[PDB]
């Protein structure tokens, strides 16, 4: 893993609004087989960067586990942020709805 | 073969067998007595009451 | 030995055809050998340039070729290793 | 990426706890070539001293017959070349090029003789040096210094970007990630920081242990094949020397 | 900031009961003098160490804010181990004793 930090810049910059006009500006004369190719070369260049450097270079998180904690600490952020948030609105959900444990409740006896 | 069956959950991280909750009139605390006090514990969100 | 032709070009292989020798060492002990760079080019007549590897600095042959040096070599290095061998090539 | 280099050498490093430090730049910025990408105005400039090398070139130019180049590019280079800081290439690589292309042992030793051995050739002296174009022999050089990735490159120091917007998503992140009751959780306590612990641990008590039991197998095929190579090609040596004096038959005939 | 693996370890060392015979044993022909001086000199032999290596040296943990965030962290952790341990523990007395916020409560009236 490498490059968190100009990660969350680009994320900021995909959400700032200018940036789409920007975008909207530069689809002129474009097509989708080329931005398809143009993101896959992208996301191969990353990991081929990581595949060769990580023969001679050490980042500042090297551990013991080497980059499989910092693939861990990515999994458990996006867990956090996304999946218990989305479990914390369907248990307001199911609470509003049925009252709390109701999915798991029994069938009605016969 | 007329009477309904009961859902069924089961896996390493989670199952619907280690407790009831019961009907829909009749219900009852999934946890038993000694991790009640906490509950808190067995969540991965958790909203208190207002008092 | 590989399949792998260094390109000529000399953002490659800077000075390649500068001066009409070429020069390796060759084993453990690095013996010196020089050969005339037209017996070298005669390999970039079957070198085809539809194939790039590694960085897109090596080109490869056509396997006729190849073969035919891969040949010409093991009969060297058998008729080294055994004791009838001719004592000429004639 | 591709590994480049004419090294047999299997080699594996061993990481500090320590980062690497170099010396305080107000402008400029050490990183790695790959991980950067970088381009001719990213990289960092500075002024080379020219006499010595201006003198080598002037014997060189008289030599081959070309003294407009001298001179054009001496009026250039006068108070010093400015050239980019780390696109060079060594006099030891230099050397081998210029022996395994065939170069006499006379100018081989002039150039040992005139440049000292820490000597660092740039690619304007390069092109002007071997009528060749900048561009080749700036690939060249990168080519070259990405053999050797473990030198970091200097680079023009640039401001952060973004910040305001990666602190507004870096809140977001908290905001959503830690209102929540996973770091206090039953599972935490029982799997997580357990496993996860001991993982730790084994890794931090075996971690040479497990690299040399995985990479012994590496290290034997590379022996394996360095010798295939070795043996084949001294056999092939010595049987073409045995066959070298099968050409006088002709003139003695 | 440094050696915090070491520092765990010499409370664990210390917590293990084999290490308090060995200390006993130690002690015999010592005196609270040189144990103080001992102390004292190790205390500053770390922070002798951290101002002379901060001059040359980076560690992993290196940061625009430097050792400050450390210390930081250090605190923070001291506070959350200890200190809200301890207002849980004073939390559940006063829920016992008087109530929830019974010790924040206003004056009988008169
Ligand atoms: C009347 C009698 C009745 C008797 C009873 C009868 C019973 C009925 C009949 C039965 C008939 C028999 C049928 C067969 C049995 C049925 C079984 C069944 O169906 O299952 C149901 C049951 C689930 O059913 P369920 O109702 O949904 O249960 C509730 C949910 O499961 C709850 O979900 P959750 O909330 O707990 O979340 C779980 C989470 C769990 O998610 C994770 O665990 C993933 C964590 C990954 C962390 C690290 C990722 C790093 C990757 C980074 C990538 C690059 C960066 C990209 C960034 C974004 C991505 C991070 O999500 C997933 O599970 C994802 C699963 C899909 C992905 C699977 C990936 C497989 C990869 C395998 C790799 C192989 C490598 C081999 C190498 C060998 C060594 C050399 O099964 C389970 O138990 C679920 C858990 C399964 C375990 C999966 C764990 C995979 C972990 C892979 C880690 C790889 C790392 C390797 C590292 C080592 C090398 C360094
Ligand atoms: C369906 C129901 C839902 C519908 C409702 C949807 C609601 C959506 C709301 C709109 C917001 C969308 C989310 C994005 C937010 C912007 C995030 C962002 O870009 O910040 C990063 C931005 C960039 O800085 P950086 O990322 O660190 O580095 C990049 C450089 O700055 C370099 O940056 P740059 O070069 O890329 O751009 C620079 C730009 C950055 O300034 C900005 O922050 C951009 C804000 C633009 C917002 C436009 C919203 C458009 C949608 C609403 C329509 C409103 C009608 C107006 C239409 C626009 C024409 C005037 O301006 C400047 O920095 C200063 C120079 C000024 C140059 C002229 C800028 C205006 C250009 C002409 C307008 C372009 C319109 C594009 C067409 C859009 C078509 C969809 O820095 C900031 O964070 C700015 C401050 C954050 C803004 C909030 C300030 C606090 C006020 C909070 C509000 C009050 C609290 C809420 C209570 C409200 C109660 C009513
Ligand atoms: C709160 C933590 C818990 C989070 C939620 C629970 C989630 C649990 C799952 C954990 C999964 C972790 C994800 C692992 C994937 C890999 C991530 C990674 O390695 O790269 C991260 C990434 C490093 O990027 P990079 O690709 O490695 O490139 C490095 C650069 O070249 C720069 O090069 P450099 O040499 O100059 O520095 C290298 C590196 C150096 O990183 C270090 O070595 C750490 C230095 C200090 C050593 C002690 C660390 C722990 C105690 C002090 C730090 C407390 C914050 C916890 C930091 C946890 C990460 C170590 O820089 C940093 O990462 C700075 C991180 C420290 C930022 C401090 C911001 C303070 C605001 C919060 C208030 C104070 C703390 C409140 C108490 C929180 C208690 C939990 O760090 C960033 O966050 C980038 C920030 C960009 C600016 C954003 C605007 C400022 C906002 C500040 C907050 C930024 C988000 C951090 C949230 C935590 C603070 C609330
Ligand atoms: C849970 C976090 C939240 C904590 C509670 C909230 C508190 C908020 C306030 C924060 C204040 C922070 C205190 C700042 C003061 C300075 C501390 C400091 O810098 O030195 C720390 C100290 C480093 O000592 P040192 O003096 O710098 O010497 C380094 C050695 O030479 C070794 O040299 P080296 O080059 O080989 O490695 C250098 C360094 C390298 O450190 C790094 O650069 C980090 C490497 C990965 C980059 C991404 C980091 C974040 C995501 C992955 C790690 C998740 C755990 C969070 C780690 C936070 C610290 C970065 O080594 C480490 O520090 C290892 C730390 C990672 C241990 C992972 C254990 C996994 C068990 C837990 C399950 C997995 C996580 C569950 C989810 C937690 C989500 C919050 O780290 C240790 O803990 C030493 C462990 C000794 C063995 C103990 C037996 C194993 C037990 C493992 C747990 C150890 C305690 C850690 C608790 C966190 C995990 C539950
Ligand atoms: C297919 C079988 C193999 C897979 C096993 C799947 C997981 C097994 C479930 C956990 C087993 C222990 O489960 C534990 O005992 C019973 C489970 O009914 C529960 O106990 C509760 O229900 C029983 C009913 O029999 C009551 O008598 C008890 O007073 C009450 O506390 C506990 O709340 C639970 O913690």
């Amino acid at each position: 893993g490498f490059h968190f930090q100009q990660y969350i810049a680009m994320a900021g910059r995909a959400i700032n609004p200018v940036q789409w006009t920007r975008a909207w500006r530069r689809m002129e004369g474009k097509s989708a087989t080329e931005v398809y190719r143009d993101a896959l070369a992208w996301t191969n260049n990353q990991f081929a960067q990581i595949s060769r450097a990580s023969q001679y270079r050490a980042w500042w998180w090297q551990n013991p586990l080497g980059m499989g904690l910092v693939l861990y600490g990515t999994y458990k952020a996006w867990h956090m942020i996304y999946m218990v948030r989305k479990q914390k609105k369907t248990a307001q959900l199911v609470a509003a709805a049925y009252g709390q444990g109701g999915q798991w409740l029994n069938p009605v006896p016969r | 073969h007329e009477q309904p069956y009961r859902a069924f959950s089961l896996g390493f991280t989670a199952n619907n067998l280690s407790g009831n909750w019961g009907d829909y009139i009749d219900r009852q605390d999934n946890k038993n007595a000694l991790m009640r006090p906490a509950r808190m514990m067995f969540t991965d969100v958790f909203i208190p009451t207002t008092k | 030995m590989l399949n792998f032709i260094p390109k000529r070009c000399p953002s490659v292989s800077l000075l390649f055809g500068k001066r009409p020798v070429q020069r390796i060492e060759v084993g453990q002990a690095r013996h010196q050998l020089e050969i005339p760079v037209e017996t070298i080019e005669k390999i970039y007549e079957g070198v085809d340039s539809r194939l790039e590897y590694h960085n897109k600095d090596y080109n490869a042959m056509k396997w006729k070729d190849f073969m035919k040096l891969k040949l010409d070599a093991y009969h060297l290095l058998e008729a080294s290793q055994s004791e009838t061998a001719a004592k000429s090539a004639l | 990426y591709a590994t480049l280099g004419s090294g047999w050498s299997f080699s594996k490093v061993q990481y500090t706890k320590y980062r690497i430090t170099k010396p305080w730049t107000t402008d400029t910025t050490f990183d790695d070539i790959i991980l950067s990408q970088p381009s001719k105005e990213d990289f960092a400039k500075f002024t080379k001293e020219a006499p010595l090398f201006l003198r080598f070139l002037k014997l060189v130019t008289d030599v081959e017959g070309r003294q407009e180049a001298f001179i054009q590019f001496a009026k250039r280079c006068e108070n010093g070349l400015t050239v980019e800081k780390d696109v060079y290439v060594t006099k030891k690589e230099l050397v081998d090029c210029l022996w395994k292309n065939g170069y006499t042992d006379t100018e081989i030793n002039a150039f040992e003789i005139a440049f000292p051995a820490d000597y660092k050739f740039h690619y304007p002296e390069l092109a002007v040096l071997f009528d060749l174009t900048e561009e080749d022999c700036y690939k060249y050089c990168i080519r070259q210094r990405a053999a050797t990735p473990e030198e970091l490159v200097e680079l023009k120091y640039t401001k952060p970007k973004n910040l305001v917007s990666s602190y507004g998503l870096c809140f977001l992140g908290v905001w959503f990630g830690l209102s929540n009751t996973v770091l206090s959780n039953a599972w935490f306590y029982s799997k997580t920081f357990p496993f996860g612990a001991v993982f730790y641990m084994l890794g931090s008590y075996f971690y040479r242990d497990i690299r040399e039991k995985l990479w012994k197998e590496e290290k034997s095929l590379i022996h394996t094949a360095q010798e295939n190579k070795n043996m084949g090609e001294e056999s092939v040596y010595k049987q073409m020397k045995k066959y070298a004096t099968d050409t006088k038959c002709l003139d003695y005939l």
